[PDB]
RNA sequence: UUAGGCGGCCACAGCGGUGGGGUUGCCUCCCGUACCCAUCCCGAACACGGAAGAUAAGCCCACCAGCGUUCCGGGGAGUACUGGAGUGCGCGAGCCUCUGGGAAACCCGGUUCGCCGCCACC
RNA sequence: AGUGCAAGAGCAAAAGAUAGCUUGACAGUGUUCUUCCCAACGAGGAACGCUGACGCGAAAGCGUGGUCUAGCGAACCAAUU
RNA sequence: CCUGUCAAACUCCAAACUUACAGACGCCGUUUGACGCGGGGAUUCCGGUGCGCGGGGUA
């Protein structure tokens, strides 16, 4: 199914599991990557900034995250960096799969609502931004256009 | 609405903020009002009797006699005139 | 105390002084209230009415200013209470007050108790109070007779020095007698 | 200061937690006054489903009645320490509990203007051991 | 005291806005009225902020407009100096003008129609799709700004 | 108000903590059960009667801000959101300008350890 | 926590718990709101009185069934007081 | 302790706004009689579109 069907924040928030059942599991494997044993004690901190509010299916989250982290292996499986995807797919999504009669759909997924300008990913790295590249690949698999932002890093 | 009971859609208006919880001071349940005096209606979540229909919450009537210990307040609903049986616990002097 | 959502009783319930539920029921009569209060040593009686910023005491009597009329005996007893009742009552009357309801604070409605005694006295003083004769003491116990008899089992005076050895319920009469005519502050 | 700060016994509760009695008789003699029934709460497997139901008795002794009982109770016990309350109480044994406190306790037990006893004025395990130990026996 | 001029027509304009224009005596496009600067009136002009043009006019321009478009509560009569003196408390247009501005009186109080029915702006106004701050002709104006518009519609 | 009784507002008053106070006006703890009255068992409580002792509780007074709460300064923020207007922008979702309103979290600094009424009283 | 049952709402010297007593879950007739916002419409439902008779309490007072919002049925005909 | 997120059927907060009543200005009414009352006669109970706010639905 296409992103076109759920990418807008036009329906009400629908996240109360106490009133919803049959919610598919999220495909997102991890939110903390790299050296999670260490704390953000890094010189350089870049972030992937979303540029338009949208919804992002757990599908796109996992694909955007794998694609970046699986690449951050330009640094090694046990490399010095920590990656973080800060959004979770709270927003439950339906589909009406009778025509338009009794159409309130059936839960088919979850998606996270990202406002334009929120950072969806944050990576910590020593002056060794291969991360800038891990993100060209990641915003490739999410709906929006993105801005790759660096914060602590005037080592230009 | 899915139902048409009196308390339909009264969750907020008939519920106290946590700190205003519990029996209320009597001083106001005993308040005396003269015929002609303007009084704002509002239900006290703590007080179960001497109540009026939730819809009137917010009205400012004109006390006009009483029935029992209860007051008779005359109000205008939309364009309709109405007499409401309510206790001092749920009223307040205007101004 | 604990948080933003925590509920703190009203001051006078914190202090365990005012039973608000009993206070409502009392106020319903719309009459004044005969506040019947005790102390280890004294007994107080107020005739309170309702006001905009709090109660108004129009008439009162303390077992202490009883002596001011010739009381030479203890003041935390039956006869003591009655007379205080009657004394408050009379000042009450003088006040232009005609009726009231007995508020007994957190005390218990035990029969022939001092509060009822206070009640009996204010009634006799001319005050019209809702009551029940057979919950009051038998006059004799109001006179302090129970005490005179207690001192009969003497061997040692009931009163340390005080007045008398065998005590005086007669002293009682002399005083009620005195209160029932003329005199100052009545 | 002292005198009004020195410990004292306030009730000694002797109760027999049976599971369904004839035991009252013995409590009555061992103490000197009528026992009281012990109903239970909650329905449970030990064929104890009955809510209101006699399941043991107790006796609350005060003043002399208490001493005159302890004056034989205590001797039958050895224990001390750890087995004491954080409020200076202790239970040993058929149970025999000893509630201990200082002079102004009525403040917290009366009806009018009642109030809880400040932590300072409360009796400590230590101050408790002392009081009793100093009355016919030894601690630990 | 502000000079009000209705610049947009009634079709489609909220009813409560229209009504307000109505209680300010203006019932047609290009109609003008003079209104005291009070809390109650201010609320009204604000409400109407988007279909009108308002601001404090210069003694002079008020005089021009008064003379040219002031009318008696009834009839054709020209409000000229004479009329003003032989009918009002003042001696001449100018004295009427000064009293309006200083909010010491009102057109009605002096026997005049509260409405100065102006004429379409000679040369056209700055547009009714943008406020002044945007190059259009709606909203509050400079005393220099109001004058130009009043004057254009003299 | 050198200690009281009834309250109103019902935390600005809650929680915690320190200091001070009583041959007496007092309030208490306190002492004590023949009585009225009392415990499904206990004068614990309630109720009655009383002063040998005490200021240790309570209570009243003076104070502390660590928590909770109230209000205020400055910052966040004229941000978020919004009533009215637009032939302004955007493929669109949506944004912007003009006009009238205007927040929440949080941080830093103050405030708050009740205020008021009637009565009684060296 | 508990308060019979949905969900939401009330309740702490109680609206909950225990004990004891008691049958107001009473007859009669009304006022008002609701049913049906506004704005007509019946049954039903509720709030608040009065008259009469009672219950419990020292008493103020509380009891017009269950803390509140669901648990309801016209004419004709029958039976019943 | 530190750290990462949410809510139509969550709320320690909390607008704009909508609303009851009153006063003020405004406008209106007292020969154009308002507000209101009583009565005759209807039509009408397929609506649609723009904008703002929506709920459903890929649309
Ligand atoms: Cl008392
Ligand atoms: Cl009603
Ligand atoms: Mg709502
Ligand atoms: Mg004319
Ligand atoms: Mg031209
Ligand atoms: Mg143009
Ligand atoms: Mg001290
Ligand atoms: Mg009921
Ligand atoms: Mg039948
Ligand atoms: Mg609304
Ligand atoms: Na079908
Ligand atoms: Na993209
Ligand atoms: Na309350
Ligand atoms: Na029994
Ligand atoms: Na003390
Ligand atoms: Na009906």
């Amino acid at each position: 199914k296409p992103g076109a069907m759920y990418r807008n924040s036009s329906k009400p928030a629908y996240t109360r599991r106490e009133y919803i059942s049959g919610i598919p599991g999220k495909k997102i494997a991890q939110f903390d990557m790299g050296n999670n044993g260490a704390g953000p004690t890094y010189p350089a901190q870049v972030e992937l900034v979303v540029e338009k509010p949208v919804q992002i299916r757990h599908n796109a989250l996992e694909a955007a995250r794998v694609a970046a982290n699986r690449y951050v292996q330009n640094s090694g499986a046990a490399a010095n960096y920590k990656f973080r995807i800060r959004k979770f797919p709270f927003h439950v999504i339906r589909e009406n799969k009778d025509g338009m009669r009794a159409p309130f759909g059936k839960p088919v997924g979850t998606a996270a609502r990202v406002h334009g300008a929120n950072h969806i990913f944050i990576a910590w790295v020593n002056p060794d931004p291969n991360v800038e590249e891990a993100w060209r690949r990641a915003k490739m698999k999410v709906t929006p256009t993105i801005n790759i932002d660096s914060s602590p890093a005037g080592n230009a | 609405p899915s139902s048409n009971g009196p308390l339909e859609g009264t969750r907020g208006k008939l519920k106290n903020k946590p700190r205003d919880r519990g029996t209320s001071p009597p001083q106001r349940a005993v308040e005396e009002f003269d015929d002609g005096e303007k009084v704002h209606l509002k239900i006290d979540p703590s007080v179960p009797n001497g109540r009026f229909h939730p819809r009137f919450d917010g009205q400012t009537g004109t006390v006009e006699g009483k029935q029992g210990d209860a007051y008779k307040v005359d109000i205008v609903d939309g364009g309709k005139e109405k007499t409401i049986i309510v206790t001092a616990a749920h009223l307040r002097r205007q101004e | 105390a604990t948080g933003p959502r925590y509920k703190v009783p009203m001051r006078r319930r914190r202090e365990a002084r005012t039973d608000y539920h009993q206070r409502l029921r009392l106020l319903k009569s719309g009459k004044p209230r005969l506040v019947a209060r005790k102390s280890n040593k004294h007994v107080r009686a107020q005739l309170v009415t309702l006001g905009p910023n709090g109660d108004d005491t129009l008439a009162s009597a303390h077992s202490s200013d009883l002596a001011e009329y010739g009381w030479e005996a203890p003041t935390g007893n039956m006869p003591s209470a009655y007379l205080t009742g009657l004394l408050a009552g009379l000042r009450a009357q003088e006040a232009g007050v005609e009726e009231a309801v007995l508020d007994i604070g957190l005390n218990s409605p035990t029969p022939g108790s001092k509060v009822f005694a206070i009640q009996e006295g204010a009634i006799d003083a001319g005050l019209d109070i809702p009551h029940n004769d057979d919950v009051l003491a038998d006059w004799q116990r109001t006179r302090g007779a129970h005490i005179a008899e207690y001192d009969e089992q003497l061997e040692e005076p009931l009163y340390s020095g005080d007045f008398d050895a065998a005590d005086l319920p007669e002293h009682f009469d002399e005083l009620r007698e005195t209160l029932l005519d003329g005199d100052i502050e009545l | 200061f002292h005198e009004m700060r020195e410990p004292r016994i306030e009730k000694v509760v002797v109760h027999m937690g049976i599971g369904h009695a004839n035991a009252e008789d013995i409590l009555g003699e061992i103490t000197g006054q009528m026992p009281v029934r012990t109903k239970a709460k909650r329905t449970v497997g030990e064929f104890d489903i009955r809510e209101g139901d006699p399941i043991g008795a107790k006796v609350t002794l005060r003043d002399e009645m208490a001493e005159e009982f302890l004056q034989t109770a205590l001797p039958l016990a050895e224990l001390a320490t750890s087995q004491f309350d954080d409020t200076g109480n202790f239970s040993f044994g058929l149970d025999v509990t000893v509630n201990l406190v200082r002079p102004g306790y009525r403040v917290a037990k009366r009806d009018k203007a009642s109030r809880s006893i400040p932590t300072k004025h409360r009796l400590n395990p230590a101050d408790a051991v002392a009081f009793i130990e100093s009355t016919y026996d030894v601690e630990v | 005291m502000h000079a009000l001029v209705q610049l947009r027509g009634e079709v489609n304009m909220h009813t409560d806005i229209q009504d307000t224009l109505e209680m300010l005596n203006i019932h047609h496009v290009n109609h003008c009225t003079l209104v005291p600067e009070t809390d109650a009136y201010r609320g009204m002009v604000a409400k109407v902020n988007d279909f009108v043009a308002f601001g404090e006019p210069s003694q002079e321009t008020l005089e021009t407009v008064l003379a040219t478009r002031a009318e008696p509560l009834e009839g054709d009569a020209d409000v000229d100096d004479e009329w003003v003196a032989e009918h009002t408390d003042y001696d001449d247009i100018s004295g009427l003008a000064f009293a309006l501005l200083s909010e010491e009186t009102t057109l009605r109080e002096q026997g005049l129609s509260p409405t100065l029915r102006l004429h379409p702006p000679r040369g056209g106004h700055d547009g009714v799709k943008h406020p002044v701050k945007e190059g259009g002709q709606l909203g509050k104006h400079d005393t220099e700004g109001i004058d130009d518009l009043l004057e254009a519609m003299r």
